[PDB]
Order: structure tokens, then C-alpha cells, then sequence
């Protein structure tokens, strides 16, 4: 019955595919993903989730809205089955913009607000600049949490690296590539602040 | 890869049609949610004086209040050569809509087909192209109409579907037309008027830092100066 | 609903400022009956209890529990099940669940076949509560009846995953040696035998063939033999009974594997887990290296079998007069007769036609009978090969076996017993290697623990031609082919049926035939062309018992000591692992008396340590949790017995089609399948095809045997409850709402009016104030707020006021004006006189509100006369 | 620009032949199928085979 925040984490890509190989176009998939809150803002009554799922490349995604938790809950695994199929667009409606409005009204339960200021808070190029000096940019042989594949061992005639089983952050970088990198910021509500 | 032909000894049947068979979907980029820079020094605009929003009918259930998500996906622009939106108000069911030198009738939730004898933000309604409030805090609602002081054209009116000048009607232009200026009310010191209404005796006091003119609906005639100027609030 | 107003138009009735009665558990009393419950599992079952539709004097009864209700279900007695319980109240509304806790199962399925009748038990568990204090308070609450309520457990966090029987797989010897197939899925299913009293049955006039025989199931048995006391047994004609063993100082493995590298052997080491989940639940055929433990918790009663043969030849037969395929008795048994259990068609005198002589007299009207096994050669079912002039004579076109083992009844270990193959501490007791789910193709079995060996390469569709290599090294004889056996003398008098039950002894080689010394040549009396190995199987699940930290091998145990491996003599190797200790093999004991007849191990596969079960055991995970009602409804008297009767496991009879035909137009095909009652979460009876029980079982296939209709497999989805948490604030107050009923049909239904579902709400402006008062003056209805008052548009025409039901918008005619007591409203035909204490005056509405005190004169009186405190008598 | 190379432990080889006429000899194996290379990567020493 009150506020609502933006949204403050989007997991990395996951693949629905199979334990062994990728699934075709018309296949659908015994998955399911099993979410871990940890520290949550107990002040909330609830929690909300949503899954973007793509069937295509640059297609128009399937939102659902999977549940709606509570706060104190610290595991949710999302089978496929539940879940209301919500319009795409209303993502981006999600706690909504920060307005200066002069006056209001109220009418069959819906409000008005008019002669409104539109609350842009922008970064200084001083300060971006000041960012782009103060970088100290390296690159790193990191990996991913787990860091031992037991499942590929040298006593077999062939062994298939797997790599849909784990997030996205499986991808890496080109080394004699180049990249333009950067940085965002987030605000207390989960705005994402713009690139510097 | 979608095929099982793999790491298998036989491969002896193999071809394009079975053994590279590709599923592109996994090789997706965080395409979604996708940002870029701005130009600090870039004017972009972010002041709209003649617009409103709308937010969407209170579900009164069990999810996020509407008034607070506000998405600017019902806007409505009022005419810009009238001036700024000073004030908005609501009588018998109706928005009005107060500007500098305009008043309006927002046309919302009226149904479709008549007035009288389907929730969407139709079109405005204007009632007056020249007459307009200028200090939103000279608007005092009642049951009669809305009670407002216009400093540009030197009255006091009250809108009951029809405009009437009551300083003329009641012989008080020339007291509204010595007392009146250009800035806008404030707590600290009074300069324009600032209405109230009395909801227990129907009395409408027009404060000013150094008098305060008292209406009486009951007889629709002013009452006397009462001593209550300087007051920041008057409420039931 | 608690309204405060109401009104009456168009025979519909509206209600304003209601608040919704919800009456919750307090989380004491619920706490009190989660340490009051004294729950327990016992072995109940239905109302009938005797099912005489089943009898021991038939071939094959189909165990049907689709004529009775869904409390045919039970428990997995190694499974935890999230239990609850309900309160119904007067009216027939269930209340929240009350959490009790997991309990684990204690009592397994039983099912014993009696002569003329067959009872099945099915595990219940059972709610006691007898805590006076704590039912005295549930009755206050209201509360009349109880009801179990259950939330099962999820593929994710089930302790079983499946369960089935144990089949031994098979395995070439080349191909285990260059590790192609390595191990293989068997033609045939080779249970155990329970005694060894078999093996003097297959010495002299002992064996008769119309029993059936038992299949080679011992461990390294090689799937052969040279004995004829034993010749019925021989399910490949290129096989001669080479022992997988080989001393390393004398030859090498593969000089070894030469002399017969057209051999088979078993292997116990390396199973195959049917169950009817993997074939009916898609989501099992695609594990991929499962990390699971097994234990072995029962046998299968095997008392019959079914089977049949079939023989078509391309070309006629030799002898003009000769009578050809002829159909013996085998097995065709009742269950009664359950000594000769676990019993097959494998071999036979199938055919009969005169000698190819040197001198050829097919004019003459005797004949022999010859074998005819079920990889039989590439040629003449008779002795014949290389033809001189043309086409061979009797020669094999399409050939087919079917075998249906039919398990009545299932004996489970006692607990004490159960064989588990990890067992923490016990070096010999190693696991069992990740499972793998066989679908189509190859599936390669993880390395097995304490081998040097690599990763095991498995296939159950095999599409082989086995050539008999000819060489002296296991018997001179052997450097010109395999030898043809045939009956010792003619068929003397027609008694072609006793001829065909005494082959064990009726039966001798072509050349040994002292008679045939010069009058067959050489060419028509040994054999010398391929056998083409053909067949398919069905969905299943592979593993590997892992090698002892010694180095030898694990093996399904054997019951009271009996029908063991095939022990290596001194110094002797296995041909795929010459560097092995000594003896090579390890196989333990099961004490299991309660069987007498063959079996199956039946086992389960079980996941030990499982994490976060049903999401948790925290009230937010039972929260989140899903439930499904369990057990009638019975009467709170002076203690509450509860009787969960529907569950989510079945016990029902599976019919595993193990092996088919690789094609319909191959020589040799083999179909097998194995009959037995098991546990599953599918329901196995809703299986709508006709091909049941059918002593043919030649054309079965995936196509036409098992066909599946899911439908039959649903739980009470319907009605569905969860938890709640009385802490949780949740409003139940809603002063600025209308609820409108249906028009009044004034017909023999029921009154619209009490039937209040919410489901065509209407709310008012909250910020006027809560809904005093609704009235209807001249066709409308006015409702009065605190500081409001509107116009309720209902049943107004669609288009024009004046010159659909549907309960549209409101329309308000003062923001400011409003009454504040009820009680003030009086209804006339002039209007509604209401006094507004807030304003201070006596209003009248009648259209346009007037204010009666101000144009009569009353202010003062109202303005002195009023106060806040609402009206009561 | 090479940058690496491949690390080459095993190769999973196999064979058919199928033919039109018979064997000569009439008492012939014909097809024999031997052993090549079809290893574990342990082996690593017969690599690229
Ligand atoms: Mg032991």
C-alpha cells in the first residue's frame, strides 16, 4: 500500500539448457533457478521478483512476474509454472520519476500534479574528469566462485567443457583487444546514475 | 550446441545436417537494461509550466500505491500563451484549472456519450481565456464555488459554473485594486491575500498583513475587517 | 463482512464501511497443538481389503487400483513428508494449516499373494491428539472437524530418487579389450537363482525343457558352455564358453581374446536400474552423472513367465517331406507353479528337416531335430553352408523370442538387512559411481574409484555381426568352425514333443555321429558363418559399483550364500585388467530366507544429505510453501485422530519392456520383459494400451507396449491452503468501499443478497471520510460521507440520464457537505433531512441541497445543540 | 600471428566396410575391425594419431 523502489540488482544472463548439451529452438527445459537473498531491508513489507527471458536475439522478452516475498525469506527457487506474464514496457515504470510539482488535486481516486520540474541530478565534467584521471585500470586472471571442474578429468576419450551450467560472467576478454570501459553510481532507490 | 552427436567414437554419420547444429539465443547480451553519457553542459530541458499528469485509479488492493509511481505516461498541456499553471482545484466532482491569465475545466472520468440530462484524460475545457488567478493562496474551496483573487484584473470572484465578481457586485474594487501587487504570498510577510474558510459558519476571511476582509455566505455579503491579520493558517 | 450501511435498488443490495471477518490461530495455540500432535505411521488400507480379482491360477494378474478411489496412494517409507492439519467450521470453511513438522516414513508397501486372493497394505500416517485443554480451545475457536494436510516433497528435495530392479549387463570380449561397448545392456534379464539346486537339473534326464531355462547370471559366467548337459542355456551359436581369465606368464590378453573373441560375458559390477519413473518421467532420462547412493531393500517373487518363438525362412525346407518350425512347450506356466521361476525360451529343437548327405536323398520322409538359438548363424537352420548350386536350403529369414517374467509379489528386507553399498569405514563397501540416464546413444560411466581403469564406454543399441574365428587353442576340433548340434537318433514314432523336452540328453554333434563318419562332408557338417547381434532397449538407468580400496570389483550381494561368481584359478587375470590382485572379485551376502524362488535386487537410489528441503524449516519457508489436503474430514470429540490416506506413491504393477527389436526384417531379435510390482510417484495403471499380459509379446515395441496417459497421475490441486503469520499486519478494514450483489433472480436459487463475493467493489474518495450513510431517494442512490455526499450511479441507462446494471463511477454533488451521524437521515418523498454537525445547519436533498435551518431560521439552536459523539438509545 | 598451440592427447578413430559381391574365400572372416588409437587422454604420448 506504499512506495516502491527501482530496481537495485538484475542477476547476470542464466542459460536454460540441459545438464549435458543446449536445447533447440522448440525444446522446453527441466530448469529451475534457485534465488539466495542475503541481508535484506527488513523495512519492507515485500520483495518482488521478475524474470526477462528471451527466445531469440534482440527479441522482445517475456517478463513474469514471479513472486511477491516477503522480506525475511532466504531462498525462493523460480519453477516456470507460476508466475503472471506482465508487459515489458512497465519495467522502465517501476518507482517511477522524481518530479518538483506546484499544486494538486484529487478525483475518482486519482491525482494530479501540474506546473512539475523534472529532478535531474547530473555529474560535473570537472568531476568526471577528476574519475578519468584518479582510474587505476589493470587487468586480472580471475574466476568464477567454484574454481575447480572436477566433473573433467584426463580418465575419459573426451570430456565437453560445459559452461551453460554456471551465470554469464563466464565471459572474458579479447586479449589484444580494445574495450571502452567505464563507471556507473547508484542512488539510495536504486537509480543507476549515467556513464563516466 | 543442440546436437547429441558429440564425443561419440562412431562419427561416421556425421555432416552439417546433424553434428553443427547452433541455437543463437544463448549467445545474448545484457541488451536489456543499456545506458550511454550526457553532456553536462547540454541544455535538455526540465521545466514544464503548462502540464499535468495523471496517475492511475487507486487499486486500493494489496500492491504499491499509484500517486507515488508516477511514469508521465498521461500527460495533458495546457495553453502556454495564457501563462503558468498557478493552481489546480476540484469542485462538484470537476478540476479547474487556474492559471495566470486562464481558467479551465480538466475533462477527466466524465462519461463518454453525454453530460448530462470512460476515465480516460480527455481534452481541456476552457471557461474564461482572460481571466485567471495569479496567488494560488487566495483560493478558498466551499460549497458555493471557489472563492479567488485576481490581482491582474482588480476583483474578487467566485466560480459557481459561472464566474461572478463579487468586489464589483458587493462595491469592494477599489479596496482590492489599492492592495494588490506583483509577488506572491509568503509566511513570513504577508503581500498578496490569503483565503480561508470558515466550515462551521459559512464565513470566507481574504486575510491581508493589515486587515482581514470577512464573507459570509449565509447572507452573501461581506461582514466587517476583522482583526486577524498576520495569521498564517485558519482551519476547521 | 461487518458492513455499516445499506441500501436497496433495482433488487440488488450495496453495503459500505465493512470490515472482512477473518479469524486467525494465535501462534501459542498453534505452537501447543505443533507439541500436543502425536503423529505415527501405520500400516492401514481400503475398506475392501481382499482383492479376490487376483489369484495364483493364472498366468499373469494385472494389480488394477483405477476402480477404487485416489486413496490407493501411500508413502515412500525413506521419505519426508511436511505434515499439517485443518479445523472446519460450522459452515464448512477450512482454516489455515497448522505446521506439526517433517516426519520421516517407517512402514513400506506390502503386498502378499495368497492362493485365491492378494491384500495390499498402504503406509498411513496418523495425528493423535488428546490434550483436552488445547481441543477445548479449538472448539471455542469454533472449530467442529479436522482434516490432514500434507505438502509433498519436490524431485529437488526427494530422499528416493527412484526404485527398481537391478538387471546384469553383458559384455564381448574383443569389445571390452579395445573398450567400444566395453559393458552392454543384455538381450535377456538374468535374475538370481535362490538355491543351487539348478545345476544338478542339468545333468542327464534330470533338465526337462518344457520348465524353461534359467539364463547364464552367475558374474563372470561366460554366456556359453561346451557341456551338453547344459546345451538349452546357449544364447549364441559363435560362443564356447571361454573364461574371462587368463594366466600372464603364459599368453597375452589379446592372444587370449583370439581363441574366442566372439564371447560374452556378465557382469554384475556394472548394472541397470529399471524403474517406471525413467520411463513415464521424462525428467529422469536426461541425468547427466547423478551423485546418488544405493541400497538394495527387497527381491522380486518371480514364479512364471511367458514366453514364445517364431521362425521364418526365406527359403523352404531340405527334406520335400520335412515338417520345419516346430513349436515346443516352454514356461507357459501358471503362478502356482512358482518352483520354475525366473525361467526362460533360450534355446530348443525348433526345427526339423532330413540330412544334407553327400549323397543327397531328400526323398526319404525321416527326420532330426536341430538347435536353433536365439543369435543363431547367418545360414541354414539345419546343417548345411557354402551351397554348390545355389540358394542354401532353410535358410534363417526373420527370427524373434519374447519373454515376460511375471513377479506376483515383492518380500523386503528387514531393516537390519538392507544393503547399502557405501558404507563409511568398510573398505570393501565402496559407492557407486555418478548415474547416467541411457536414452539413444553413448553414455560414458565415470571412472570407478580404486581402478586403474579409465572411464567405462556403455551401449544398449547394439548393431554387431559376431564372426567365429577358427583356431585350436580352447579345442582342436574348433580349426574348421563351430560344431552342429543335433538330436542322437530320428523321430522314432512321431513323439517329436518328448524328443523336444529331453534335448539335454537326445542330443550329439553331426560329426560324432558314428554313422556320419564318411557319408557328410566337411562342409555340411561345422559352421562357419557370422551371427547378426540385433536389438534395442528402452529408457533406463546405468551405473557402476566402485572397486574396492583393494582393487577388485563390487558385486550384487548373494542371498544365503548361494549361486556365487565364477572364482579365478591361481595366478590368473582378468583379460581387461591384467594388473589386478588376486581373485579379483569381492561379492558379500545378503541373509534373506523369506525367498525361496528367483529374484531380482530390488533397490532404491537415494540422495543422503539434502539441503533446505521444502525451502526451509523456518516459518518463512513454510510460508512460501504450497499445500494439498490429505484424509476425510473427521468430528473433533475428546481427542483427534487424524488418518492421512492420500499421499503421492503408488504401488502398482510394471511391465518393463527391456529389449525389442532393432528392425522388424533382421534374422535374429530378442524381446524381454520383466513383470514386477514397484513404487513409483506415476501412476504405472494408467497405461491404455491392450498389449497386457499377452503371452505373444512378438511386435511389442515403445511404440505400442507402454503407451502412457499422464492425466490419471494428478494430485488435489484443486483445493489448495498455506500457511499465514499472525504477527503479519494484513487490513481487513475498509470504510471507503461498496460491495454490490446480483439482481435477485426471485427464482428457486439461491438469495443473491447473502452470497457477497467482492467481486464488484466500489471505493470513495478517501479523503471526504468514511461511509456514514447510503440511502436511495426516487430511483438513486446518495451516499453520505463525513465531509461528502454522492451519487452512486447504478442501473442507470446507458446512454442518456433523461430527456447497463453496471455499477459505474460515482458522481459526487458536494465535496464539502456531508453528514456525520447516521441517525439523522430520515427518508420522506420531499428529500433526506440529514444535520451536518461539521457546518452546523439541517439540510434537506432533493436534488439541490437546502439548508432548512438557515432559511427558517434555526442556526443558533443547531450550532449550541451539537456534538461529536455519535448517536445511541 | 600464432599465439598457442593444442595439446593433443588422444583420437576416437573407426571403420566400415561394406561390400557389393561376397568374400572369395567361402570360408572368409572378411570385415575385421582392429584396434587404433581409441585411448583416454592419459595416453597423452600417442597424441594427434
Ligand atoms: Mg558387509
Amino acid at each position: 500500500y506504499g512506495k516502491e523502489t527501482n530496481i537495485f540488482r538484475t542477476s547476470p544472463l542464466l542459460y536454460i539448457a540441459y545438464s549435458d548439451r543446449g536445447a533447440s529452438p522448440e525444446e522446453t527445459v527441466s530448469c529451475s533457478f534457485q534465488i539466495n537473498f542475503t541481508e535484506l531491508d527488513s523495512s519492507y513489507d515485500f520483495i518482488r521478483v521478475y524474470s526477462i527471458h528471451r527466445t531469440s536475439i534482440d527479441a522482445t522478452p517475456t517478463v513474469r512476474k514471479v513472486a511477491d516475498l516477503a522480506t525475511d525469506t532466504k531462498l525462493y527457487v523460480d519453477t516456470g509454472t507460476t508466475g503472471e506474464i506482465v508487459d515489458p514496457t512497465l519495467l522502465l515504470y517501476v518507482g517511477g520519476e522524481e518530479i518538483a510539482p506546484y499544486t494538486m488535486t484529487q478525483k475518482d481516486n486519482t491525482l494530479f500534479l501540474g506546473n512539475y520540474t523534472l529532478k535531474r541530478s547530473l555529474i560535473s565534467t570537472e568531476l568526471k574528469n577528476q574519475i578519468k584521471s584518479d582510474s587505476i585500470v589493470t587487468t586480472i586472471l580471475g574466476g568464477l566462485d567454484d574454481a575447480i571442474e572436477s566433473e573433467w578429468n584426463v580418465n575419459t576419450q573426451y570430456n565437453s567443457n560445459y559452461d551453460l551450467n554456471y551465470d554469464s560472467r563466464i565471459k572474458g576478454f579479447q586479449k589484444g583487444e580494445i574495450y571502452r570501459l567505464g563507471i556507473q553510481f547508484q542512488d539510495n532507490k536504486g537509480k543507476w546514475s549515467e556513464v563516466v | 550446441r543442440y546436437d547429441k552427436n558429440r564425443g561419440q567414437v562412431n562419427n561416421l554419420a556425421v555432416s552439417p545436417t546433424n553434428f553443427n547444429l547452433f541455437n543463437p539465443v544463448y549467445s545474448q547480451k545484457n541488451n536489456f537494461f543499456t545506458f550511454r553519457t550526457i553532456d553536462y553542459e547540454r541544455f535538455s530541458i526540465n521545466y514544464f509550466p503548462n502540464s499535468i499528469t495523471v496517475t492511475k485509479e487507486k487499486s486500493l488492493g494489496e500492491d504499491i500505491d499509484t500517486w507515488t509511481n508516477i511514469t508521465l505516461a498521461t500527460t495533458l498541456d495546457l495553453d502556454g500563451d495564457k501563462g503558468e499553471i498557478v493552481s489546480l482545484n476540484t469542485y462538484n466532482n470537476e478540476i479547474f484549472c487556474f492559471q495566470r491569465r486562464g481558467l479551465s475545466n480538466i475533462l477527466f472520468n466524465s462519461r463518454v456519450q453525454i453530460p448530462t440530462s470512460g476515465l480516460k484524460v480527455s481534452g481541456k475545457r476552457y471557461i474564461s481565456n482572460t481571466i485567471g488567478c495569479a496567488n494560488k493562496w487566495s483560493i478558498a474551496e466551499s460549497p458555493s464555488g471557489l472563492y479567488f483573487i485576481d490581482n491582474e484584473t482588480n476583483s474578487l470572484y467566485l466560480f459557481n459554473g459561472e464566474i461572478v465578481s463579487l468586489s464589483d457586485k458587493l462595491g469592494f474594487r477599489q479596496w482590492i485594486s489599492t492592495h494588490n501587487v506583483h509577488v506572491n504570498w509568503e509566511p513570513v510577510g504577508y503581500n498578496n491575500y490569503r483565503s480561508f474558510y470558515d466550515k462551521n459558519n459559512n464565513d470566507v476571511y481574504f486575510t491581508y498583513k493589515d486587515h482581514c476582509l470577512c464573507y459570509s455566505e449565509l447572507i452573501n455579503q461581506f461582514t466587517s475587517f476583522m482583526s486577524y491579520e498576520g495569521v498564517p493558517a485558519m482551519f476547521n | 463482512i461487518a458492513p455499516y450501511t445499506m441500501t436497496q435498488k433495482d433488487n440488488t443490495l450495496f453495503l459500505g464501511n465493512y470490515t472482512l471477518k477473518r479469524s486467525l490461530i494465535s501462534t501459542e495455540l498453534k505452537n501447543q497443538i505443533k507439541s500436543d500432535s502425536i503423529v505415527t505411521t501405520i500400516l492401514g488400507g481400503l475398506d475392501d481389503a481382499i482383492e479376490s480379482e487376483w489369484n495364483v491360477n493364472t498366468q499373469y494378474n494385472s494389480n488394477y487400483d483405477l476402480n477404487y478411489d485416489s486413496r490407493i496412494k501411500g508413502f515412500q517409507k525413506g521419505e519426508i513428508y511436511r505434515l499439517g492439519i485443518q479445523f472446519q467450521d460450522n459452515k464448512g470453511k477450512w482454516s489455515e494449516v497448522v505446521f506439526i513438522g517433517d516426519y520421516e516414513c517407517t512402514e513400506r508397501f506390502k503386498y502378499t499373494q495368497y492362493d485365491t486372493y492378494g491384500i495390499t497394505l498402504i503406509p498411513r500416517f496418523k495425528v493423535v491428539i488428546s490434550n483436552s485443554t488445547t481441543i477445548q480451545a479449538i472448539k471455542n475457536l469454533g472449530y467442529i472437524n479436522a482434516r490432514g494436510v500434507v505438502v509433498f516433497p519436490t524431485l529437488e528435495d526427494r530422499n528416493i530418487l527412484c526404485q527398481g530392479i537391478l538387471c546384469p549387463t553383458v559384455a564381448n570380449y574383443k569389445d571390452r579389450l579395445d573398450n567400444s561397448p566395453f559393458v552392454q545392456s543384455s538381450w535377456f534379464s538374468r535374475p538370481k537363482q535362490a538355491t543351487e539346486t539348478w545345476k544338478t537339473e542339468y545333468s542327464g534326464t534330470n533338465h526337462l525343457s518344457e520348465f524353461g531355462e534359467v539364463p547364464y547370471f552367475q558374474h563372470n559366467e561366460p554366456i556359453g558352455s561346451a557341456s551338453l548337459s547344459e546345451i538349452t542355456r546357449w544364447e549364441i551359436q559363435t560362443s564356447l564358453g571361454l573364461v574371462p581369465y587368463y594366466n600372464p606368464s603364459t599368453t597375452n590378453a589379446k592372444d587370449f581374446v583370439d581363441g574366442s573373441p566372439s564371447e560374452f560375458l556378465v557382469d554384475e559390477n556394472i548394472v541397470t536400474m529399471h524403474s517406471p519413473d525413467v520411463e513415464f518421467d521424462d525428467r529422469l532420462q536426461n541425468i547427466t552423472n547423478g551423485k546418488f547412493k544405493l541400497r538394495i531393500i527387497g527381491t522380486t517373487h518371480l514364479t512364471n513367465t511367458l514366453s514364445d518363438i517364431s521362425v521364418i525362412t526365406s527359403t523352404p525346407t531340405y527334406g520335400n517331406y520335412a515338417t520345419g518350425f516346430y513349436k515346443g512347450k516352454v514356461a507357459n506356466m501358471n503362478i502356482s507353479t512358482s518352483y520354475y521361476g525366473g525361467r526362460q525360451l533360450s534355446a530348443g529343437l525348433f526345427w526339423s528337416d532330413n540330412v544334407k548327405f553327400q549323397d543327397p536323398s531328400p526323398q526319404d520322409k525321416l527326420e532330426r531335430l536341430w538347435m536353433v538359438y536365439p543369435w543363431h548363424r547367418n545360414g541354414s537352420l539345419m546343417n548345411m553352408g557354402v551351397p554348390t548350386e545355389g540358394t542354401r536350403a532353410a535358410a534363417l529369414q526373420r527370427k524373434i523370442i519374447s519373454n515376460l517374467k511375471f513377479a506376483s509379489q515383492n518380500n523386503y528386507l528387514p531393516n537390519q538387512s538392507v544393503w547399502e553399498a557405501e558404507i563409511s569405514g568398510d573398505a570393501n563397501h565402496t559407492g557407486i559411481t555418478p548415474v547416467n540416464s541411457w536414452t539413444e546413444g553413448l553414455v560414458r560411466i565415470p571412472a570407478q574409484a580404486n581402478s586403474n581403469l579409465g572411464s567405462l564406454n556403455y551401449y544398449a543399441n547394439i548393431d554387431k555381426v559376431l564372426t567365429f574365428n577358427r583356431s585350436e587353442q580352447i579345442s582342436e576340433i574348433y580349426k574348421n568352425g563351430y560344431l552342429i548340434y543335433t538330436t542322437k537318433d530320428w523321430i522314432t514314432d512321431g513323439k517329436i514333443a518328448d524328443l523336444f523336452n529331453n534335448a539335454i540328453s537326445q542330443t550329439i554333434s553331426v560329426d560324432q555321429v558314428q554313422d556320419w563318419l564318411t557319408r557328410i562332408a566337411d562342409t555340411d557338417k561345422y559352421g562357419t558363418e557370422p551371427v547378426s547381434m540385433k536389438y534395442k532397449s528402452n529408457p533406463h538407468l546405468v551405473f557402476a559399483f566402485n572397486y574396492t580400496e583393494s582393487g577388485k570389483q563390487l558385486i550384487l550381494p548373494m542371498k544365503n550364500n548361494n549361486n556365487g561368481y565364477l572364482a579365478p584359478s591361481a595366478n590368473s587375470k582378468p583379460f581387461w585388467n591384467p594388473t589386478a590382485p588376486e581373485g579379483a572379485v569381492y561379492q558379500d551376502s545378503i541373509n534373506f530366507t523369506n525367498e525361496n524362488r528367483a529374484f531380482f535386487w530390488l533397490a532404491e537410489l537415494y540422495r543422503d544429505s539434502v539441503v533446505n528441503r521444502f525451502g526451509g524449516d523456518t516459518e518463512e519457508a513454510i510460508l512460501n510453501n504450497t499445500w494439498l489436503p490429505s484424509g476425510d474430514s473427521v468430528i473433533i470429540g475428546d481427542s483427534i485422530n487424524i488418518e492421512y490416506t492420500e499421499g503421492d506413491t503408488y504401488y502398482q504393477r510394471y511391465d518393463c519392456l527391456r529389449t525389442f527389436a532393432y528392425t522388424n526384417e533382421d534374422q535374429n531379435s530378442i524381446v524381454d520383459i520383466v513383470s514386477f510390482m514397484c513404487e513409483s510417484k506415476v501412476n504405472i495403471d494408467g497405461r491404455y494400451d491392450k498389449n497386457r499380459g499377452q503371452v505373444n509379446n512378438l511386435a511389442v515395441s515403445p511404440t505400442n507396449f507402454n503407451l502412457f496417459n499422464p492425466v490419471y497421475s494428478q494430485k488435489n490441486n484443486f483445493f489448495t491452503f498455506r500457511t499465514i503469520d499472525y504477527e503479519r499486519f494484513s487490513i481487513n478494514y475498509f470504510p471507503n468501499s461498496i460491495t454490490v450483489t446480483k439482481e435477485k433472480s426471485l427464482g428457486e436459487d439461491i438469495d443473491t443478497w447473502t452470497n457477497i463475493t467482492l467481486a464488484t467493489t466500489l471505493d470513495l474518495d478517501g479523503d471526504k471520510g468514511e461511509i456514514v450513510s447510503l440511502n436511495t431517494y426516487n430511483n438513486e442512490i446518495f451516499c453520505f460521507q463525513r465531509r461528502g455526499l454522492s451519487n452512486i450511479l447504478f442501473n442507470s441507462r446507458v446512454q442518456i440520464p433523461t430527456s447497463g446494471l453496471k455499477v459505474s463511477g460515482k458522481r459526487y454533488i458536494s465535496n464539502t457537505i456531508g453528514c456525520a451521524n447516521k441517525w439523522s437521515i430520515a427518508e420522506s418523498p420531499s428529500g433526506l433531512y440529514f444535520i451536518d454537525n461539521e457546518t452546523n445547519s439541517l439540510y434537506l436533498f432533493n436534488g439541490e441541497i437546502v439548508s432548512l435551518s438557515d432559511k427558517l431560521g434555526f442556526r443558533q439552536w443547531i450550532s449550541t445543540h451539537n456534538v461529536h459523539v455519535n448517536w445511541e438509545p
